[PDB]
């Protein structure tokens, strides 16, 4: 089992799209490295009722799951400068099956 | 508990004389930490502590549970210049 | 000498208890001497440690504690009981989380309550000890057959 | 008397009855219900600790109304007049009078056997209406009056301590949670009623270990009631550790937890403090070593303290709690191995010379696990009700409307979310409780 991440580099203000592959009482998430700083975790869905956000991304980040299609999003809007970090993807079924983690950096234009 | 080391002067130092979380160390004036490592445990399952990187000792802190007060066991001394 | 804690994991009503006052063997639960039994096993003397809690089987939340103090695991099951030959796999889970290891030193264990039929085919059980990669013994209460057998097997495992 | 129409006189012998061996009392091993009986109604003497320990386990050998028919065989005594005149005033006389003693202490503290049973009952009243004789027409007085009062289904004697308040203020139920609730308040009351559990159960749902078997929850519910109460709790502690992803705030609850645990180890509640290590030692709380690595080290001994009492059969844990003094609240797990390993590694009917006797020894085993658990059951606790705190542990559902695997896993897919495997680092996670994390501390006034 692995799981995989899609997404790039875009300026502020911004409509980011980001998603997994997993290729069941389960639990996944984002975290974010932001270089220099400790690793953060910015949102999760426990299936078991909605998701949670980290304070940072309250209004502007959004979690889901296409169950039909294995995949995860996180939807990323506003951006900002400071969101600038590699953005691991992570499923906690029985084991912590984490991602590689794309980059993604935001300039202002 | 016994650690008997070897080589001389890559040093060396398993042990034996049976706990669930255990910290062997290297600690070599006045002696002060120059490495541990953690075998078996949590979250902390191998980290590994370094001070930065002069008669060598080893260490061993054992424990039952985390929340155990340790019993730490010395070595003998492998000082080398 | 080498000591060895063994833990007796198994479903209410299989004979868990049985299986032990069976090892060690009036009996008195309380004194020292019912859970302790000096054996030699191999040629090698040892002494067993065995760990027995039947009838705390409703202190759910309790099971992960008893099982870290062992080993070795005795996971039984009743033969005319087919939910405890089912419930087996979550007892091995359990054990694997605990210790925190894929190769747990366990034996698994189908015991003969003579009272109703057979329900459960030794085809069935060794076929799951296979895929598990651990020993299958059948044992019967009230002849002792085989209870030497189960605890000296699991023994063997854990060297 | 005849040997045939009076069963109890077949006389003593090595097929009918065994002592114990060790200096003037004689103590049954074995023998058959007749012989049994007529030891329970002697008439050189009487023998009140062989009349509490047959009433109490008799079931298992003897079905209540058997035991009723007995009882009246026993009292219909037939005739053989200068030696049959000691045949009256020597033994009819305590015989009878030794029958109704038993009736007296049956439908007195083991009444149940005739809720279950209205027959049971008619034929016992029946019995004592055929009681007549002015030496006994004022047992049989006593006898009726305990059935009527039977069918009728705080006084502190110190002041109590004042009543503990940390953050949430009395009145406020919707702020009651583990870090607000004043730590030493949440001892008490759940000491209280955990020991209010702990005294509800009756010797009718352990003897037997009929807890264990099919019919456990219409013969076992205040004990089952018991051991659900004490593992709801400790999957309320994980759930509140491993559910605070945040690492200070997490090492705060588990802080505020071994603070509780100090006081349970105070109000000698042995059941509240395994509440507590059991929760400290599931596979998601122990796991968490990030966590421990900043518990103040007076709090670590604390906890080792508690740990320490499980560890070797427990051991430390027997010890302790033959020393201190009551109120207590005992650890009942315990007592429920013993009476299971008791009832079956002893034989149930010792033969000899080729016909069974009933082991009244294994019986008269149990009844002693039983009675030291009514030792600890008469002395209550000098504690005052917060009936709003009581409503809050009442209603604990760690659990939701999950199953129990399904929960289990979520609470270790959560340990392994706040700190993870070697590898990977640990992540930080935003806080949740608004409120300051400062323990009030666990001492009075």
């Amino acid at each position: 089992q692995l799981v995989e991440s899609g997404g790039g580099l875009v300026q502020a203000e911004g409509s980011l799209r980001l998603s997994c592959l997993v290729s069941r009482s389960n639990l996944m998430g984002w975290y974010r490295q932001a270089p220099g700083k400790q690793r953060e975790f910015v949102a999760r869905i426990n299936p078991t009722g909605s998701a949670n956000y980290a304070d940072s991304v309250r209004g502007r980040f959004t979690i889901s799951k296409d169950n039909s299609k294995k995949t995860l999003y996180l939807q990323m809007g506003s951006l900002q400068p400071e969101d600038t970090a590699v953005y691991y993807c992570r499923l906690i079924q029985n084991r912590d099956y984490w991602g590689q983690g794309t980059q993604v950096t935001v300039s202002s234009h | 508990v016994q650690l008997v080391e070897s080589g001389g002067g890559r040093l060396s130092c398993a042990a034996s004389g049976i706990l669930p979380i255990n910290v062997m160390g290297w600690y070599r004036s006045q002696r002060e930490l120059v490495a541990t490592i953690v075998t078996s445990g949590g979250s902390t399952a191998g980290n590994t502590n370094y001070v930065d990187s002069a008669v060598y000792y080893c260490n061993l802190k054992t424990r039952r549970a985390p929340w155990a007060t340790p019993n730490n066991y010395w070595g003998q001394g492998t000082q080398v210049t | 000498m080498t000591e060895y804690k063994l833990v007796v994991v198994g479903a209410v009503g299989v004979g868990k208890s049985a299986l032990t006052i069976q090892l060690i063997q009036e009996y008195d639960p309380t004194i020292e001497d019912s859970y302790r039994k000096q054996v030699v096993i191999d040629g090698e003397t040892c002494l067993l440690d065995i760990l027995d809690t039947a009838g705390q089987e409703e202190y759910s939340a309790m099971r992960d504690q008893y099982m870290r103090t062992g080993e070795g695991f005795l996971c039984v099951f009743a033969i005319n009981n087919t939910k405890s030959f089912e419930d087996i796999h979550h007892y091995r889970e359990q054990i694997k989380r605990v210790k925190d290891s894929e190769d747990v030193p366990m034996v698994l264990v189908g015991n003969k309550c003579d009272l109703p039929s057979r329900t459960v085919d030794t085809k069935q059980a060794q076929d799951l000890a296979r895929s598990y990669g651990i020993p299958f013994i059948e044992t019967s209460a009230k002849t002792r057959q085989g209870v030497d057998d189960a605890f000296y097997t699991l023994v063997r495992e854990i060297r | 008397p005849s040997a045939d129409v009076y069963r109890f006189a077949e006389p003593d012998s090595e097929e009918n009855i065994i002592f114990e061996e060790n200096a003037g009392i004689p103590i049954i091993k074995a023998g058959t219900v007749i012989k049994l009986i007529e030891r329970l109604t002697y008439h050189m003497y009487a023998d009140p600790n062989f009349v509490r320990t047959f009433l109490t386990t008799y079931r298992s050998f003897c079905k209540p109304q058997e035991l009723l028919s007995l009882i009246i065989e026993r009292f219909e005594i037939p005739e053989p007049s200068a030696e049959l005149k000691r045949f009256r005033k020597e033994y009819i006389q305590p015989v009878q009078l030794r029958v109704l003693n038993v009736c007296r202490h049956w439908v007195e503290h083991h009444f149940y056997d005739f809720e279950r049973d209205a027959y049971l009952l008619q034929r016992m009243e029946e019995f004592i209406g055929t009681v007549r004789g002015k030496a006994m027409k004022k047992w049989v007085e006593s006898i009726t009056k305990i059935i009527q009062r039977k069918k009728i289904a705080i006084t502190f004697q110190s002041s109590p301590p004042t009543v503990e308040w940390h953050i949430s203020r009395p009145g406020h139920i919707e702020t009651f949670d583990l870090l607000t609730l004043h730590p030493i308040e949440i001892a008490r009351q759940l000491t209280l009623l955990e020991s209010d559990l702990y005294r509800a159960v009756q010797p009718s749902e352990l003897v037997g270990s009929v807890w264990t078997k099919e019919d456990k929850e219409i013969n076992s519910p205040n004990l089952l009631k018991m051991i659900r109460h004490t593992t709801n709790l400790t999957l309320w502690f994980e759930k509140c550790i491993v559910e605070t992803e945040n690492l200070e705030e997490r090492v705060a609850v588990v802080s505020r937890i071994i603070e509780i645990l100090q006081v349970f180890q105070e109000l000698n509640n042995f059941n509240g403090v395994l509440e507590v290590v059991s929760a400290m030692n599931s596979s998601p709380v122990y796991r968490l070593d990030h966590t421990f690595e900043q518990i103040p080290s007076r709090q670590k001994k604390i906890l080792e303290e508690a740990h320490e009492l499980s560890e070797d059969h427990y051991k430390k844990y027997l010890a302790k709690l033959r020393s201190i003094n009551p109120p207590c609240v005992p650890f009942f797990g315990i007592y429920l191995t013993n009476i299971l390993k008791t009832e079956e590694g002893n034989p149930e009917v010792l033969k000899r010379h080729g016909k069974e006797l009933i082991n009244f020894s294994k019986r008269r085993k149990v009844a002693e696990i039983t009675g030291e658990i009514q030792q600890y059951q008469n002395q209550p606790y000098c504690l005052r009700v917060e009936s709003d705190i009581k409503r809050f542990f009442e209603n604990l559902n760690p659990m939701g409307n999950s199953m129990e695997k399904e929960f289990t896993d979520y609470l270790f897919n959560k340990s392994l979310e706040i700190e993870p495997r070697n590898p990977k680092p640990l992540p930080r996670f935003p806080k949740k409780y608004s409120y300051p994390l400062k323990s009030p501390g666990v001492r009075p006034s």
